[PDB]
C-alpha cells in the first residue's frame, strides 16, 4: 500500500502527464493484485506504456 | 462502621463452597479424549455462548412432504474471493453524481420558472380576480384555491407565492362563479388579491 | 402494570441468546431493560422452553441447556480437552480466593499443577501447555471472572517466568450454575440430562422440540418413522403462528429436516453464511452436489451419501472450477487438507457427519437447502 | 463442622452475647439523623438552585414585550400533600426556604423530624413494595424533590388581570396566543440553559415542521420572539418559505429527490428581511468555475 | 521525596528513612500499617508497603 | 459588547451518506430553513445535524420520530436496499462553525463505516486550527480516479496534526463542550441535550395545552445524583440487614 | 377462535399471505390499492347483508394518509366504480381530481380554537378524460 | 361472519384494480394443542350440526 | 356518520374502535373548555333523494 501511494505520487509528480482516471483506476488495481495476479511487470509495463 | 457490623452478622450466618465439584468434571475432561467430546462435555456443563442459524429472504412453500433436492436451492451470488472482481477493504467513492444533481435542480428551476412566467402572465398590474379567470390553468387554479384557503384561514388576508411574492386579499362574499381547466370544473365564491413589495 | 411481548421482549431475548451472560458492569442499559420484560421473559421462557432464567442485582445468564451437546456450542477458543481441564482448575483456585482478593499469575500456575487431578503431570516448562493456560486465562478475563492490569501475559508465552498482577472479582462465585445433589452422584454427563428431563416431565416433547428447534440452526430428520418430526408436524402450524408473532425467524419444513431460517442479523449475531471462505466452498459444494442428484442420489432420510474418495475427487473438481476465485489459502492447500477442515466446517454447522470408521459421508437436506456461485461475468472471466 | 447440640446451643449462646453487644438503636438513630441531616443540607442546596433558575425562568418571560399585547411569566410553589400522613411537604419546605438568618435550633428539630418521618415511610414503603426492589430506589423516590413543587404559567393581556395557565386558561388565549403559550416555555428554557453555559456558546435550536396552520402573521411573529431571543435555528417545513420581514436575514434550502430518484439535489436561496433570491453559492461556485 | 527537596536533606538514605521510622514507631511516636489493596506494580503487591 | 468569542453556524456539508452524495448548504449567518415534500429527509438531515452532530450519539431513538427503534442511523447510511444494491459504504457529515465577530473557523464532523447488516464503525473529528474545509483543506482526494473520501487513517493524520480525532462518543462530546459550549459540567451539556430531544420531537408539534407543558419543564429539572443518595441508602441498608441478622 | 389472514398476488406471481416482507416490496399506490380496497369492500359485503335500498356507504377521517397523488386518483376511480355515497375530511386533499364525477366541497375554518366557526362552500364535477 | 367475508372475497377477486396487485383474504382456524381438541375449521363442521 | 345513519350518538360511535375518548356532549355544545355554553338546543338533518 505504501508503494501504492509512492506510485501515485510518482503519478501525481507529472502534472504534464494527463493520466485519466481510468487509467489511474488501472493502476491501482494491477497493484492491488500483486503477486496474486500479476507481478509488478504488468505494472510497470502499464506505466511504460 | 455499618458495613463491618453487617460483616459481622453475614459471617455468624453466611458461607458456601463448590470446589470439589470443579474436580470430577476436570477429571472428565481428561477422560475426553477429543476436543469435540469436550465441547459437548463443556455445554453439558454450562450450555452454548450463542446459537447457530442461516439467514433467508424470504417465506417458502410449507410443503412438509418434499425435500430440499427437489426444491429450487438458495442460490447465492459470491462476491469472488479474488481482486479479479473488486475486493474491498479501504473505502469507495461516492458516485460524483454532479451532473446529475445539477441537471435536477435546472429542470426543477425550469418547470417553476414556467410557473413564475404563468403568474406573471395573470399579475394585472398587480391584482388578480378570480371571476375574471373563470378559465383558468390547473396550476393557476390550485394556486388561488391556495390563495382562498391562506386568505380565509389567516385573518391576516396573507397569501404567499412560493417565489417569495406575498400577496394581501380583497375579499367579497355574494357570488357563484364557475372555473374551468384541462381536469375538471369547479363552483365557488370569488376573491380578489393584490401584491406587496417583497419582491 | 401490563406488559406485552414486543421489539423490547425480542431483543432482550436475543441478547441473551447470542450472549453467555449478561453483565451489569458494562451493559447497564440492556440489563435494565431486559430486567422490566424480566417478568413476560420468565412466564414465556417457562411455557415455551421450560428454561430457567436467574436475574439477580449484579448479572443476567440464561441457562442454555441444549437437547443433546454438540461441539461447536462449547468455547471454541479452547482447542484441546487440557484446555478445559485447565479452565477447570482454575475455576477451583477461584473458589480458593476471596472476594477481590489479589493474586499473582504465578500463584495460580503452582496451584492448578498441585491440584490438577489428572494421572498424567501438567508442566508449565513447555509451550504448549502455557498455550493452554493463556486461553484458559483470557477466557476467563472475557467474563470479568478474573480482572488484569499489570503486564501482559502475552510475554508469558515466551517467558515462562513472566508475572501479571491479578484480582479476583465477585462474580467467580456465581458463574457456574447449580447442581442440586451429590454432585459425585453424577457418575456421568449422560446423568445430568435426565435430571434435567426429570424436571421437564410436563409436556416434554414441545420444550424438546422448542430447545432443538431454537438452539441449532436445524433440526434433521432422525429417520422415516421418527415420533419427533411426527411431532414437530401435528404442530408446524402453531409454531409458525408463534414464530411470526414472537420473533426473527420465518419457519421451514421439510420431509428430512425443519428450521428456523432469520431475516435480519444484527452486529452480535452470529449467522451462515459469514465472512469465512470455508462457508463459500461448502456453498459450492451445495450447488454441485444439487447439480447431480442421481449420481449423488438423495436417500430416503434426505441424506446424500458420498465416501472419502468421491469427496476428494469433488473437491478437486470444485478447485477446478472456482478454485481460481478462492482465496490463496485454500488454493494453496492439499486436498487431504482441505477436505478435513471443510469437514470438520461442516460437522459444525449440523451439515453433515463423516463416519470415522467407514468414511461415509452424510450430507444432511439442510445442507441443500442453499446453494452459491460467483457473479456470472467473474465465473465466464475465470473458467467459462 | 458436625458437632452435638450441646456444642451448638453454647456456642449460640456465646454468639448472641457478643452480637447483641454490637449495636444500639440510640447509635442508629444518631448516625441516621447526621447523615441524613447532612443531606437534608444537600436538599436545601439543591432547592435553593432551582429556586434562582426558577426566578431566571419568569424574568426571562417577563423581560420582553410580544406584539399580540402579552407579557409571560412562569411561577413555581410547593404542593400540599393528600394527608398529614406523609407530614406534608409544604412545612418543610417553608422552613428550608426559611432564611438562615431566621432559622433557630427549634426549626433545625423540626426539618430533621421531617426527615426522621420520611425514613420511616421509605422503610414501610419497602415492607408493601414487596417486589424487593432496593431501599436505594425507595430512597430516590420519596426524596426527589422536582415532584414535591409545580409551576403555574401566567400571562398578563395589556390592561387585563394576570392568570394562571390552566387548560382552561390556555383556551381563553387566542389561537395564536395558544401557540406563543405551548411553544414559549421551549425557548425560554434552551435560552436560560445556554445563559448557564460558557462564553463559546452558539444559541442552537431545531423547529421541525413547527406551526403548520398558523396565520401567516402569528409564525412571523414566532419569528420576531426567536429574533428577540437572538437565536439561530435549523427549521425545516413542507410549505414555510420565511419569508417573514422580522427574519432579517435567512437561507432556505429545497431537498428534491422525486419518484424514487437516487440523488439528493439542493436548490439554495436566500432571504435579507424583505426578498428571497435565487441564490447560486458564491463560493461553491467559484469552486465550480476554477476545479476543471 | 520531601526531605530530599529540603537540601538538608538531599542526600537521604531510604533505608535510613525506614530505620528512623521504625525507631519512630518503637519509641511510640508514630504508628503505620501495611496497604491490603492498592497494588499496581506487582512489586507493591510483594512488600506490604506500610 | 460580546463576551469571549461566541459561535456561529455557516455551513453543512454531506459526503457519500444516504443519497446525500456530495451536498453541502450554508446558513445565512447561523439559520436556515430547509423545505421538501415529507419523506424526502429534511428530517433525517435536520435529526442527523442536530442534535446528533453536537454530540455523536446514534443510537435509534434519537433519529427516530415515535421515539421508537423502527429504522437505525445505519439504515440511512446505507441506503434501502431496493434503491441502492449496496451493503458497506463510508458516509461524512459535518458542520463548519464560524466564531462571531472574527475570522476564526472550526469544523466537526463524523465519519462512519457501515455494512448491511455487518455492524457500523464510527470516528468522531474537531478542528479547531481554523482550517475550513473545501477552502484550505479537503476531505476527499481525487487520487486513484475521482473524489474518494477519506478512510480513516488518511483523516486521522491529516486532522490529528492540525486539529484532534477521537474514536469514542463520550471523548467527542467532552472536546465539543469544552470548545463550543463551555458548560460547567460535561453532565449538564448532556441534560441540556435531553432537553433539546424532547425540544425536537414531534409531539409539540401536534399536542397543543398545557399539561404536556409542565411534565416538560417538570422532566427538565436536574435531579439526585446516585452519590448523594447512595451513602444514606448504604448505611441504612446495612443497619437493617444488621437488625435483621 | 380464528385469526385473520390477507393474501395478495403482484400481477403473474405466486399467491402468497401478505406479510410485511410482501409489503415493503409494494409500491406506494400497491400499497394504498392493497389497505383500503379490502376495507372498503368488508363495508360493501356487510351492506349486501343491507337492504335494497341502502346507500353503501363509507368514510375516512384524514383521508388516504401515505398514499400517492396518483393512487388517490385511482381511489376517487374505484369509489366510482364501486358506487358509494361518502362523506371523507382532509386537511391537505382539496377533491380537484378528475375523476371524480361529481362532488361537493365545504371548508371549515377555525384556527383560532376560539369557538367561531367560518364556512366556504364549493362544488366540483371533474371531466374524466374519455379516451 | 362467514358469509361477510365470503362475499368480501367474492368482490375483492373479481374486481380488478389499477394498481395492478390482487387481495384475497380467508379466516384461518387455530389448530389443536392436544388431541381432546379439534382443529378449528373442523370444529366448525361438526358445530354446523 | 355513522352516527346519523341509526342515531346512537355515544363515544364508541365517534371513536374509530369505540372508546369513550371523545363524547357526544362537547359536539352538541361545543367543547366543554374552549366555552361555557353548558346548555342548548339544536337540530340536525340530512336529506336523502
Amino acid at each position: 500500500q505504501r508503494l501504492e501511494h509512492q506510485v501515485f505520487t510518482w503519478i501525481e509528480q507529472h502534472p504534464k502527464l494527463i493520466f485519466s482516471n481510468e487509467r489511474r483506476q488501472e493502476i491501482a488495481r494491477s497493484i492491488e493484485g500483486l503477486y496474486e495476479e500479476n507481478r509488478y511487470e504488468q505494472v510497470r509495463e502499464k506505466l511504460l506504456a | 462502621m455499618t458495613r463491618y457490623v453487617q460483616r459481622i452478622g453475614e459471617r455468624q450466618q453466611h458461607f458456601r463452597s463448590r470446589k470439589k465439584d470443579y474436580l470430577q468434571l476436570s477429571k472428565w475432561f481428561v477422560e475426553c479424549r477429543d476436543s469435540e467430546e469436550a465441547h459437548k462435555l463443556s455445554a453439558v456443563v454450562f450450555g452454548s455462548m450463542t446459537i447457530q442459524h442461516l439467514q433467508l429472504e424470504e417465506a417458502t412453500t410449507e410443503n412438509l412432504h418434499v425435500d430440499t433436492w427437489d426444491e429450487a436451492p438458495t442460490e447465492l451470488t459470491i462476491k469472488p474471493r479474488t481482486v479479479r472482481y473488486r475486493e474491498k477493504t479501504k473505502p469507495g467513492s461516492f458516485n460524483s453524481n454532479e451532473q446529475k444533481k445539477k441537471e435536477q435542480r435546472e429542470l426543477y428551476l425550469k418547470e417553476r420558472e414556467q410557473e413564475k412566467k404563468l403568474i406573471e402572465k395573470y399579475m394585472t398590474q398587480g391584482k388578480i380576480t378570480l371571476s375574471a379567470l373563470s378559465t383558468v390553468e390547473p396550476f393557476i387554479r390550485k394556486v388561488l384555491l391556495s390563495w382562498i384557503g391562506k386568505s380565509m384561514a389567516a385573518k391576516n388576508r396573507m397569501v404567499k407565492t412560493d417565489y417569495g411574492l406575498h400577496v394581501k386579499v380583497m375579499l367579497d362574499y355574494e357570488k357563484t362563479i364557475t372555473l374551468q381547466a384541462e381536469d375538471g370544473n369547479l363552483l365557488m365564491p370569488d376573491a380578489t388579491f393584490l401584491f406587496e413589495e417583497t419582491r | 402494570q401490563t406488559q406485552l411481548f414486543d421489539e423490547k421482549a425480542i431483543q432482550g431475548m436475543d441478547i441473551l441468546f447470542h450472549h453467555y451472560w449478561i453483565l451489569r458492569a458494562e451493559q447497564p442499559e440492556w440489563y435494565q431493560l431486559i430486567r422490566e420484560r424480566e417478568k413476560v421473559l420468565r412466564r414465556y421462557l417457562d411455557e415455551k422452553f421450560g428454561l430457567r432464567l436467574i436475574v439477580h442485582q449484579h448479572f443476567i445468564k440464561l441457562e442454555k441447556i441444549p437437547v443433546e451437546p454438540e461441539g461447536w456450542m462449547g468455547i471454541q477458543d479452547f482447542q484441546e480437552p487440557m484446555d478445559y481441564a485447565i479452565f477447570c482448575c482454575a475455576l477451583a483456585f477461584l473458589e480458593g480466593k476471596a472476594v477481590d482478593e489479589q493474586f499473582l499469575l504465578s500463584e495460580l500456575c503452582q496451584e492448578i499443577q498441585a491440584d490438577y487431578p489428572g494421572d498424567f503431570p501438567l508442566d508449565w516448562t513447555l509451550y504448549t501447555h502455557r498455550k493452554s493456560l493463556i486461553r484458559a486465562v483470557k477466557v476467563l478475563m472475557e467474563f470479568q471472572l478474573i480482572r488484569t492490569i499489570d503486564g501482559d501475559i502475552g510475554r508469558f508465552d515466551q517467558n515462562e517466568e513472566q508475572e501479571v498482577l491479578y484480582e479476583a472479582s465477585t462474580y467467580s462465585r456465581y458463574f457456574m450454575r447449580t447442581y442440586p445433589d451429590d454432585f459425585s452422584s453424577y457418575q456421568h454427563w449422560s446423568e445430568l440430562l435426565k435430571e434435567d428431563w426429570k424436571l421437564n416431565q410436563e409436556d416434554e416433547r414441545r420444550k424438546r422440540v422448542y430447545r432443538k428447534l431454537f438452539f441449532s440452526p436445524g433440526l434433521h430428520r432422525l429417520d422415516q418413522q421418527d415420533p419427533d418430526f411426527l411431532y414437530i408436524r401435528n404442530y408446524r402450524n402453531r409454531l409458525a403462528e408463534d414464530i411470526e408473532k414472537h420473533s426473527e425467524y420465518k419457519l421451514h419444513v421439510y420431509k428430512n429436516t425443519a428450521f428456523l431460517s432469520i431475516a435480519e442479523p444484527r452486529q452480535y449475531q452470529q449467522v451462515f453464511p459469514n465472512s469465512k471462505a470455508s462457508t463459500d466452498i461448502i456453498l459450492q459444494l451445495s450447488k454441485y452436489i444439487h447439480g447431480e442428484p442421481e449420481r449423488f442420489k438423495a436417500n430416503e432420510n434426505g441424506e446424500i451419501l458420498m465416501t472419502e474418495g468421491e469427496f476428494e475427487q469433488v473437491v478437486d473438481d470444485l478447485r477446478q472450477q472456482f478454485g481460481t476465485g478462492w482465496a490463496k489459502y485454500f488454493r494453496d492447500m492439499s486436498t487431504k487438507g482441505i477436505r478435513t477442515e471443510l469437514l470438520r466446517a461442516m460437522k459444525d454447522w449440523m451439515m453433515a457427519e463423516v463416519d470415522s470408521e467407514t468414511s461415509l459421508i452424510r450430507i444432511k437436506s439442510l445442507t441443500g437447502v442453499m446453494t452459491g456461485e460467483y457473479p456470472s461475468d467473474f465465473q465466464t472471466g475465470g473458467t467459462e | 463442622q458436625r458437632v452435638s447440640p450441646y456444642f451448638v446451643f453454647t456456642s449460640l449462646e456465646k454468639e448472641l452475647e457478643d452480637q447483641k453487644g454490637w449495636l444500639d438503636e440510640q447509635d442508629r438513630q444518631l448516625y441516621e439523623d447526621i447523615i441524613v441531616n447532612t443531606v437534608g443540607v444537600i436538599l436545601r442546596n439543591r432547592i435553593k438552585r432551582a429556586e434562582k433558575w426558577v426566578s431566571e425562568m419568569d424574568k426571562i418571560m417577563e423581560s420582553r414585550d410580544n406584539s399580540s399585547g402579552l407579557t409571560f411569566s412562569i411561577a413555581w410553589k410547593p404542593l400540599t400533600a393528600e394527608s398529614e400522613q406523609e407530614l406534608d411537604t409544604k412545612d418543610l419546605v417553608k422552613l428550608l426556604q426559611r432564611n438562615s438568618k431566621f432559622l433557630n435550633e427549634d426549626d433545625l428539630n423540626r426539618i430533621t423530624k421531617h426527615f426522621q418521618s420520611r425514613i420511616g415511610k421509605a422503610k414501610e414503603l419497602i415492607q408493601l413494595r414487596n417486589e424487593g426492589s432496593t431501599l436505594h430506589q425507595v430512597l430516590k423516590e420519596v426524596l426527589d424533590y422536582r415532584k414535591w413543587f409545580t409551576f403555574v404559567l401566567s400571562f398578563k393581556r395589556v390592561n387585563e388581570p394576570k392568570r394562571e395557565l390552566t387548560n382552561n386558561a390556555f383556551f381563553k388565549f387566542s389561537g395564536g396566543e395558544k401557540a406563543m403559550a405551548m411553544y414559549i416555555p421551549l425557548f425560554t428554557a434552551a435560552y436560560s440553559r445556554y445563559k448557564e453555559a460558557g462564553e463559546m456558546a452558539p444559541y442552537i435550536i431545531s423547529l421541525d415542521e413547527a406551526f403548520a396552520g398558523v396565520d401567516e402573521n402569528n409564525i412571523r411573529d414566532m419569528f420576531e420572539v426567536v429574533e428577540q431571543l437572538g437565536f439561530n435555528y435549523i427549521m425545516n417545513s413542507q410549505a414555510l418559505w420565511g419569508d417573514y420581514d422580522t427574519i432579517s436575514s435567512l437561507s432556505i434550502c429545497e431537498l428534491v429527490r422525486p419518484k424514487n430518484a437516487d440523488f439528493v439535489t439542493v436548490i439554495r436561496y436566500q432571504w435579507d428581511g424583505k426578498q428571497r433570491t435565487f441564490v447560486v453559492d458564491d463560493e461553491h461556485v467559484e469552486e465550480l468555475v476554477t476545479h476543471d | 521525596e520531601h526531605m530530599r527537596s529540603i537540601p538538608a536533606f538531599a542526600d537521604f538514605q531510604e533505608d535510613q528513612l525506614h530505620q528512623q521510622l521504625a525507631q519512630l514507631v518503637k519509641w511510640n511516636n508514630l504508628i503505620a500499617r501495611q496497604d491490603m489493596t492498592n497494588a499496581k506494580t506487582i512489586e507493591e503487591y510483594k512488600k506490604k508497603r506500610f | 459588547m460580546m463576551t469571549e468569542a461566541k459561535w456561529v453556524m455557516n455551513r453543512a456539508g454531506l459526503l457519500n451518506f444516504w443519497y446525500y452524495d456530495d451536498e453541502i448548504f450554508p446558513f445565512s449567518d447561523g439559520k436556515l430553513l430547509l423545505r421538501g415534500t415529507n419523506g424526502s429527509g429534511k428530517s433525517v438531515t435536520m435529526q442527523s445535524f442536530l442534535p446528533v452532530l453536537l454530540d455523536g450519539k446514534k443510537s435509534p431513538d434519537r433519529l427516530d420520530p415515535f421515539g421508537s427503534k423502527a429504522r437505525r442511523m445505519e439504515d440511512y447510511l446505507l441506503g434501502e436496499k431496493e434503491v441502492v444494491d449496496r451493503d458497506e459504504r463510508t458516509g461524512y457529515l459535518f458542520i463548519e462553525y464560524k466564531k462571531a465577530g472574527v475570522e476564526r473557523y472550526i469544523t466537526t464532523g463524523i465519519g462512519m463505516q457501515a455494512k448491511r447488516h455487518k455492524g457500523i464503525k464510527s470516528w468522531y473529528f474537531v478542528i479547531t486550527d481554523n482550517r475550513r474545509i473545501g477552502y484550505d483543506f479537503e476531505l476527499a482526494h481525487s487520487q486513484l480516479g475521482d473524489r474518494v473520501p477519506f478512510s480513516a487513517k488518511e483523516l486521522e493524520n491529516r486532522i490529528g496534526e492540525g486539529g484532534y480525532v477521537v474514536h469514542t462518543q463520550r471523548e467527542y462530546m467532552e472536546l465539543v463542550n469544552k470548545y463550543i459550549f463551555g458548560f460547567q459540567s460535561n453532565e449538564a451539556y448532556e441534560d441540556l441535550i435531553k432537553l433539546l430531544i424532547q425540544l425536537r420531537s414531534p409531539k409539540l408539534s401536534k399536542d397543543f395545552k398545557p399539561t404536556v407543558i409542565y411534565e416538560i419543564l417538570e422532566s427538565a429539572l436536574p435531579p439526585l445524583t446516585d452519590d448523594e443518595l447512595r451513602h444514606l441508602s448504604d448505611t441504612i441498608e446495612s443497619m437493617d440487614q444488621t437488625q435483621q441478622q
